[PDB]
């Protein structure tokens, strides 16, 4: 019945040191629809994240698109933190900028 | 556009 | 060829937490245009492609009441299917709901499409006929011998070859400077060592529209699928899409390893190396 969520971390444009862009964690391949999706700058919450609407696939699963603009710099640790019925701890996803 | 409501299941 | 509308339900009953939670969104091709999201402060359709703002207020109005009641008979049908299982009051259940046209270039009616799920499996759907339904359980027999009296196939197909088919063709046209137009993908092959023995070579496709692509990478002319690792088709955020497709090889052997990309874009499929 249930399914744990696909998680991938990455920028809208390739990444450039002092150069503004959007960091995107995409949740995808997850059944039921409830999930907590944070997005991490050196372990601390972003506060302003924004979400796409609920859609799923022809699997019936579900996806979801958190984003936050950015300016990647190389002392930054930038991550995606994730929680849902299916994992028992939430699920960290480090951004690297070659993925 | 969306469809009209269907009956219940 | 060639386009389709898609209209994705998705309803969760929140026992004890009132009413079950309604949200649709709907679709042409790979572009979300609408949303309905019963739990907003106040809940009516919204645009989510700039194309679709200049419908006037009969527009939303009449599509907003649909979504409501909707929701509505979302809510019977999760307490029906709950008596169908022999459910607990409890426990939150999901039932979701997709249906749309697929039209040829001509503007055709290719294949209509109206499928349920609950709690992420197959319910029931209507036969490619559109004149008939699959049930997958028997709790789903239930609702199709209720579909089948009711005459629920012939409300299905007439929306599905009749307004299905009409709206598709008012939003390509209000939307083709987005939805006809190819935005091939940006491509290149990083490569990264991983010992002094082995190192990966990685294929990108960025900034695509269609979403459909194949990424695949050949050792000497020969599929190496099984030893790639490929990542699913990714939403860049601003309406465009990301792959990648990765393999690992000795060192040495990086320039007999090449990466085939296929879009609609493209004129002709690429042939690309790590170009050092």
């Amino acid at each position: 019945i249930q399914r744990t969520p696909k998680i991938q971390v990455y920028s809208r444009h390739p990444a450039e040191n002092g150069k503004s862009n959007f960091l995107n964690c995409y949740v995808s391949g997850f059944h039921p629809s409830d999930i907590e999706v944070d997005l991490l700058k050196n372990g601390e919450r972003i506060e302003k994240v924004e979400h796409s609407d609920l859609s799923f696939s022809k699997d019936w699963s579900f996806y979801l698109l958190y984003y936050t603009e950015f300016t990647p710099t190389e002392k930054d640790e930038y991550a995606c933190r994730v929680n849902h019925v299916t994992l028992s701890q939430p699920k960290i996803v480090k951004w690297d900028r070659d993925m | 556009s969306p469809i009209v409501p269907s009956f219940d299941m | 060829g060639s386009h389709s509308m898609r209209y994705f339900y998705t309803s969760v009953s929140r026992p004890g937490r009132g009413e079950p939670r309604f949200i649709s969104v709907g679709y042409v091709d790979d572009t979300q245009f609408v949303r309905f999201d019963s739990d907003a402060a106040s809940p009516r359709e919204e645009p989510r492609a700039p194309w679709i703002e200049q419908e006037g207020p009969e527009y939303w109005d009449r599509n907003t009441q649909i979504y409501k009641a909707q929701a509505q008979t979302d809510r019977e049908s999760l307490r029906n299917l709950r008596g169908y299982y022999n459910q607990s009051e409890a426990g939150s259940h999901t039932l979701q709901s997709m249906y749309g046209c697929d039209v040829g270039p001509d503007g055709r009616l290719l294949r209509g499409h109206d499928q349920y799920a609950y709690d992420g499996k197959d319910y029931i759907a209507l036969n490619e006929d559109l004149r008939s339904w699959t049930a997958a359980d028997t709790a789903a027999q239930i609702t199709q011998r209720k579909w089948e009296a009711a005459r629920e196939a012939e409300q299905r197909r007439a929306y599905l070859e009749g307004e299905c088919v009409e709206w598709l063709r008012r939003y390509l046209e209000n939307g083709k400077d987005k939805l006809e137009r190819a935005d091939p993908p940006k491509t290149h092959v990083t490569h990264h060592p991983i010992s002094d023995h082995e190192a990966t070579l990685r294929c990108w496709a960025l900034g695509f529209y269609p979403a459909e692509i194949t990424l695949t990478w050949q050792r000497d002319g020969e599929d190496q699928t099984q030893d790639t690792e490929l990542v699913e088709t990714r939403p860049a955020g601003d309406r465009t899409f990301q792959k990648w497709a990765a393999v690992v090889v000795p060192s040495g052997e990086e320039q007999r390893y090449t990466c085939h990309v296929q879009h609609e874009g493209l004129p002709k499929p690429l042939t690309l190396r790590w170009e050092p």
